[PDB]
């Protein structure tokens, strides 16, 4: 979370928080009940979410589902919205952490050897992340849709 | 090993019979009265050690050669094997109160016993007598005891002294 | 013989032990469940003609093919044998019942059962048949703890069987 | 020493039937918790 | 006879202790007279509540097999035939036979 | 007497007794503490057909047998 | 081994007190249900051959691998091991019910239990199954009884439960 | 730890058995019976301190010379560990009412209770007349099926002691 | 019956074997010794007398009480029986020291002496008294290896009764 | 087993050869302090209860909390438990002392002791300090005897102190 | 491995007790006897290598034909394997004066000897007229209980040897 990123940093030099790290907590915790409702939406309508996304990624890439694609054919698209649910919950995750400990642990470090075995096209694994966020954004508020929209490039930023 | 019912089952099997209503009544005036057996049998328990106690004061009182060199109950380790056979028969005498029956008495305890004493040199006389006191002291305790519910057990006694007179007369 | 009573003195002897208050606690429990199981005793009694041959019959009634000739459940001898059985079986339920414990039951009874059974060409089923039956009928002549006494034992014979 | 149980592991077994039989050569259940449903038809 | 009943009392009781109210005294008074032998004696004291309590009441059956093996026949089990024999015979016919 | 308590069933409840006299099988020295070959066991009737077999399985000779309980 | 009222007084002596009022009645309605806990225990011990059967039947019906060459349950002789087992764990379930705690299962059957089939090669998956699916049959038997006076046994079911579960959770 | 309920365990269990009605009966005794026996424990569980406190003085009472100077009934912690020990006593008897059997009796006071009596000098007859002293007493605070276990429990302490 | 001698013969016997250097050698310690042994047991023989009423009155002064009436150090049955027992003690020290061992110790006042001091109501602490004093005056009737070998057997009767 | 004697033949068969001349006069000297030695073994023989006993009272005395309920010499059992063990190494010391070798001690009585206390929850420091105290006062009895002629026992006392110190150790 | 001290010590050991005055004066015999024993010990150690030669010879010269050729008395290595070998017995020898005991004989010569000279055809003969020679001339060397401990010994091999 923001609580066990500022702790780590503090018993690792062996010391209290800063009045920073203390800053930060403050902050971080006053926005909790928002950060609340940006995962609830959000988890609200996964179901329509995963599917927008899988719709504008197989415009964009009709060939994962082609012939010779990591996707193609009709189980092979199932397990690919499947993969998608599951990063849009990590998301959710991350939203009410205030940071990515949890979303990194649970699926990014080793997702290149996990998808490189699988010989899963990592870049088409973002752009499906990417439709993700265009989907859940437009159920958020401005400003909600942002604090959101950070943790979307994320993800699209460590499949990378 | 056999109890008051387990006797009855065993006569009415021999005859290929479900038990008659004679026997039917004897036990279940045996269920009548199994509080008072519970206090008999509870009388002699809480006060076994002095019934022992008591009886052995009381035969070596009586015969001061057992205790005397060349006497059987000399020196202390036969005297610890006198005051062991003593609880040994108690014991078994109180089995048979809380059976209703003298076989466990007979069967584990009275079989033999004569003779292993003639073998040991034992004088058996004197194991009837040491018997016989027992029985005196643990009938005076169940007629007299703590705050138990005033009644007749007459019956009761009658029959913990028939136990007691078995194993006399098995040993004598 | 199993029963309460001999049980608790079995393990005071075995221990070199008068009986203490444990042991009388036991007994108290057997004494004071008598009344019931007596009355399953005097009911199962008095109706045992009538179960015996309401459970003759049923194994019969549930195995048809037993009742042709050639079969173990034609002609008087093999009838006649079958009822008597049956009996041996209230009867030593009855036993059990009056004693105190399932002494009866073990000794005359389950000690050597599948040897002779076997031996015999006796299956097991048709006494199983015979005292789910005997169970059916007993429901209405007993209620309450005498009811549930009778259950137990006949239960017991079941299992053994199984 | 002796084999008393009124220690803190009351009686645990020892010369466990990991012992008595040895080596092992071949078989693990080679179980399927892998999926396999749905059905479409069509343009492959 | 008391430097018999120590071996005993070492050997078949596993080096645990007895205490003076734990004493099985009426079988030594037997012993003493010498109606059984020492390996019936070794089985009267087997199937007591001092072996039952110790070895059997609170230890599973591989346990409880080796160590009957430890206290009655002074060796260990030799594989696992003679334990898949005893417990059959356990479930069969109980601890007494 | 005998080993004392028994089984609780009837059938363990009757105890004999059986006076061998067991001989030198074959085969061995025996120069350990050697026993003078009378003896006598009682055991409970439940058991007595393994005592029995063992008996006369290592070259024994049953004298007698006495109904010492029943 | 130890009884409901064996744990109470244990953590009583670990305080060095008398009981707490607070343990007393906790203890007087363990007295309270115990005709209840008769019956219950009496319903699996009145259905042993059949739940064990039942159990059975339905762990093979599931996982025919068992009964095929290769398998933990082949030939005759594994068989038999494997419905003893069944009959063993039932057992010690019916005791602790019996009882009101879970000691006696835990120390002469659950300890080392895992442990002896990984050395064996049973597949201690299947036999948690086969304890899960005793669980529901015996539980079925503990509900619906021969007249029985009808009443609330959910109680008891449940810690029946526990037990079958504690059982599973040690063996998987 | 000796109870009805576990006696029985014990005996089914050593024989591979389900507990049956023999069993079964024997549990009831123990629980029918719980009603006295936790009155007779209430009972002495809140007259514990003066129940002590007058077994305590009926040891020095009986023998007046404990309490002279270089005796075992002298200073404050002779006088202080005494009072423990009957308090102990009192506990496990209460502890035995509520258990339904003598077992903690037996595993905490009776196992080792001469050997240790014997290395540190004391005599059984003072705790034989510390609680024929609570027995005195007790005669007034029950009465009837609680009496009688009160009773049952005191005297098997005397008897372990003798 | 416990002696040098047979000690070394029963463990030859019990490993089947004649006796060796090692048995012999042992046998001639027990001969060497007999001098300080036998006149020990001489002293303490022709002074039996006086060493028991000696002892015996030192159990009433360490006890002053047991002297009062309705105690056990009252009337001549009592005293007189207590006279008796010291002096079965000495007679049974003289012979362990003629014996060569505690055989006589062992098998006629340590065998059983707890049950049937227990039984009778009879303290050790009055035996240990009497032994003490017993061990004080033959401090002058003995010296060198002779005191060493009556108190060796002196002390094993206190360690016998402690 | 060895002895003092044992140890120097074991020592020189390694080498293949016939005692030391040096080996031998060692041995001479033991034979020379021989009877110092039999009054010392029998200095703690003769006072072993005592010995144990003061300890005993000593040892609880200054760790109360092993009286208390939650303590390790707690009920009696546990104490009777106690006062042998105590018993039982002052027992081995007493042989060692006879042998002029320890070894006795360490293969019959030091030889695992430790994780059997460990295993059981008995704590070792405890144990160790209970033997100190016995070595306190049986030293205590080897210096100060009823009419043993005068001389200097120190050689043995401190060889009775190595005993106790090796118990202490191994033991803690 | 077996002296008197190791013997006695064993005993109590076994019976659960401490040394007594019996096991001392057997200790006292194991001591008194060393002065003896170890004259013997010594005057064995600096004569062994002539006792030695001596008895190889004289297995020889009673056994003419072991030194002929395809015989197991010729060649180098017999002849040194054997007088190394009647070299272990006398160290064993020395060993067993200086202990107190067979020990030393009983478990490195004794246990196993038979099994040993069967497979390496070795015929005790030789051995028993080794040591027989070797005790004629300690004859001269020793007397009075030095000599007779040198015999004893002497014997026992010869005795463990037949
Ligand atoms: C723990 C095992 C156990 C015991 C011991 C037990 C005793 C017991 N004794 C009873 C009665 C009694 N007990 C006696 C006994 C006697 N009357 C005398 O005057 C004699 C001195 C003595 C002869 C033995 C009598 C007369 C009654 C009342 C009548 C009856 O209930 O039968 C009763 C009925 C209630 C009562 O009236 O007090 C019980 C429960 N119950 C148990 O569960
Ligand atoms: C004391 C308790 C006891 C029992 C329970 C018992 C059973 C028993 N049943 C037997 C025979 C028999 N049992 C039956 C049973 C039946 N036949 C039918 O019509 C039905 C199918 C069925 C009744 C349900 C038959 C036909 C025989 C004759 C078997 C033969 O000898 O061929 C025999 C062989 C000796 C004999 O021929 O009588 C025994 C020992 N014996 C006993 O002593
Ligand atoms: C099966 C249950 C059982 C019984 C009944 C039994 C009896 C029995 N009593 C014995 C001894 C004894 N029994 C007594 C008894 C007596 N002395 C007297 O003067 C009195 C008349 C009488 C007491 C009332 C004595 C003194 C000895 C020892 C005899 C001796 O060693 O000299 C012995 C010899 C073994 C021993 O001393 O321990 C046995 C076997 N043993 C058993 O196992
Ligand atoms: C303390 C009470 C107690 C328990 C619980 C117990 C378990 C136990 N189960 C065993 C074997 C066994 N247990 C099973 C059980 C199974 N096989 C399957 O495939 C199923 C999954 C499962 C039945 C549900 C089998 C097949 C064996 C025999 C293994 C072999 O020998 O290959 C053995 C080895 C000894 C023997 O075979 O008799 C023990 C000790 N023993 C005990 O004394
Ligand atoms: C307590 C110490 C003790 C003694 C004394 C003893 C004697 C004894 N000698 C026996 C046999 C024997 N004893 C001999 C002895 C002889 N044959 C002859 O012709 C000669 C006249 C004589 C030798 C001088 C023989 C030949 C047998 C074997 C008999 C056979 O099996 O046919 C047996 C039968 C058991 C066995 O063969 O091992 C015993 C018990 N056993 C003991 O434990
Ligand atoms: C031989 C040993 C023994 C047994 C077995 C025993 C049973 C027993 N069960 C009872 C009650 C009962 N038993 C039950 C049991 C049940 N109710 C349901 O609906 C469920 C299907 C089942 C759950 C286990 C109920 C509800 C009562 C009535 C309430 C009560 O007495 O607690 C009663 C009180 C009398 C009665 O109301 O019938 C007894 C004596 N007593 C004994 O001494
Ligand atoms: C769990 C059950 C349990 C019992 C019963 C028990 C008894 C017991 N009493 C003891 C001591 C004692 N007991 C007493 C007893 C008395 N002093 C008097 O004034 C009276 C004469 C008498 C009371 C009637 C005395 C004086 C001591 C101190 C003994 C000593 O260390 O010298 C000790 C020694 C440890 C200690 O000093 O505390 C034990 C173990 N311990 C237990 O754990
Ligand atoms: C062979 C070895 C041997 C010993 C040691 C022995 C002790 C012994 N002492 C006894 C009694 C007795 N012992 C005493 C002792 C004493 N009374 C006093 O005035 C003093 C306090 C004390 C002496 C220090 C008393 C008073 C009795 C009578 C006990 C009774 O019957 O009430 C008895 C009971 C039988 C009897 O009444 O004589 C035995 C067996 N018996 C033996 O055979
Ligand atoms: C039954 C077994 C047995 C014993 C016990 C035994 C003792 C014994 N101790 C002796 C000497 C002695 N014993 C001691 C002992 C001591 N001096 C002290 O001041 C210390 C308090 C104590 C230390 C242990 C001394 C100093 C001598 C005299 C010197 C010597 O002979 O070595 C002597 C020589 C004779 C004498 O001078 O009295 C013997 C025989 N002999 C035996 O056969
Ligand atoms: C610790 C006590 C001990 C003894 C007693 C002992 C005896 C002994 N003698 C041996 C061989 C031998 N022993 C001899 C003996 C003799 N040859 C002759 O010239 C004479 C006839 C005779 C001497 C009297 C011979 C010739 C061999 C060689 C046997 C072979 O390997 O063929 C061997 C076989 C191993 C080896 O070749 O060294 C053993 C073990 N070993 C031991 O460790």
């Amino acid at each position: 979370s923001v609580l066990t990123k500022a702790i780590v940093n503090a018993d690792a030099e062996a010391r209290y928080l800063s009045p920073g790290e203390l800053d930060r907590i403050k902050s971080f915790v006053a926005s909790g009940e928002r950060r609340l409702r940006i995962a609830q939406t959000l988890t609200e309508a996964r179901e329509r979410i995963v599917k927008q996304a899988g719709d504008q990624l197989f415009q964009i890439r009709p060939d994962v589902v082609s012939p010779g694609g990591n996707a193609y054919g009709e189980k092979m698209t199932a397990l690919c919205l499947r993969d998608l649910d599951y990063y849009l919950r990590l998301v959710t995750y991350g939203i009410v952490a205030g940071d990515v400990t949890p979303i990194e642990e649970i699926g990014i470090i080793g997702v290149k050897e996990m998808y490189n075995s699988l010989q899963t096209p990592i870049p088409a694994v973002a752009e499906g992340v990417r439709a993700m966020k265009n989907v859940a954004t437009s159920l958020l508020s401005g400003d909600d849709a942002a604090e959101a929209g950070f943790y979307f490039d994320y993800l699209v930023g460590a499949m990378q | 090993m056999q109890d008051a019912f387990t006797k009855a089952i065993v006569a009415a099997d021999l005859r290929g019979s479900f038990l008659s209503e004679q026997e039917l009544n004897q036990l279940t005036n045996l269920v009548k009265e199994s509080n008072k057996r519970l206090d008999a049998v509870n009388a002699i328990t809480g006060n076994a050690a002095e019934i022992i106690s008591d009886a052995a004061h009381k035969l070596f009182a009586e015969q001061t050669d057992l205790i005397r060199p060349g006497g059987n109950a000399y020196p202390n380790r036969r005297m610890a094997a006198c005051l062991r056979d003593m609880e040994i028969i108690l014991r078994y005498v109180s089995y048979a109160l809380l059976a209703g029956d003298a076989s466990v008495l007979e069967d584990r305890c009275l079989n033999g016993l004569k003779e292993t004493y003639v073998a040991l040199g034992t004088p058996t006389r004197s194991v009837a007598r040491a018997v016989q006191l027992m029985k005196e002291t643990a009938i005076g305790y169940v007629n007299s005891p703590s705050g138990v519910t005033r009644g007749d057990c007459s019956a009761l006694v009658n029959e913990a002294a028939t136990y007691f007179d078995k194993a006399a007369a098995s040993i004598a | 013989m199993k029963t309460v009573i001999t049980e608790v003195i079995a393990s005071a002897d075995s221990q070199g032990r008068f009986l203490n208050n444990t042991e009388l606690q036991a007994a108290n429990g057997r004494f004071q469940r008598a009344t019931a199981s007596m009355e399953a005793a005097r009911a199962l009694t008095s109706n045992a003609d009538s179960l015996v041959k309401g459970a003759v019959q049923e194994v019969y009634n549930k195995f048809p093919y037993l009742t042709q000739p050639g079969q173990m459940g034609y002609g008087d001898t093999n009838q006649a044998k079958c009822a008597r059985d049956i009996s041996h079986y209230l009867r030593f339920i009855t036993y059990s019942l009056v004693a105190g414990g399932t002494g009866p039951l073990d000794d005359y009874i389950v000690a050597g059962l599948r040897e002779v059974n076997r031996t015999f060409n006796l299956s097991p089923s048709w006494y199983i048949e015979a005292l789910k039956h005997i169970k059916g009928k007993v429901g209405s002549q007993l209620s309450g703890q005498p009811l549930t006494e009778a259950n137990a034992y006949i239960d017991y014979c079941i299992n053994a069987l199984s | 020493g002796s084999d008393t149980d009124r220690g803190k592991n009351g009686q645990r077994t020892l010369v466990t039937t990991k012992d008595l039989i040895g080596p092992t050569k071949i078989f693990v259940p080679f179980v399927a918790p892998g999926r396999d449903a749905d059905m479409v038809s069509g343009d492959y | 006879l008391q430097g018999v009943l120590r071996a005993v009392y070492r050997q078949v009781l596993g080096n645990t202790y007895v205490m003076e109210s734990e004493r099985p005294t009426q079988a030594e008074s037997l012993l003493r007279n010498g109606s059984i032998s020492v390996r019936e004696f070794v089985r009267r004291i087997a199937k007591s509540d001092l072996y039952k309590e110790r070895f059997f009441n609170k230890a599973s059956n591989n346990r409880f097999i080796e160590l009957n093996f430890k206290h009655l026949l002074g060796r260990a089990p030799y594989n696992h035939g003679e334990i898949q024999e005893h417990f059959g015979l356990y479930h069969k016919a109980g601890y007494d036979v | 007497m005998y080993n004392n308590v028994t089984a609780n069933t009837e059938w363990g409840r009757k105890v004999f007794k059986i006076t061998v006299a067991q001989f030198p099988d074959a085969d061995g020295l025996d120069t350990d503490n050697l026993s003078q070959s009378n003896y006598f066991v009682t055991v409970p009737l439940a058991r007595l057909l393994p005592e029995m077999q063992l008996i006369k399985n290592k070259g024994g000779k049953v004298l007698s047998v006495e109904p010492v309980v029943s």
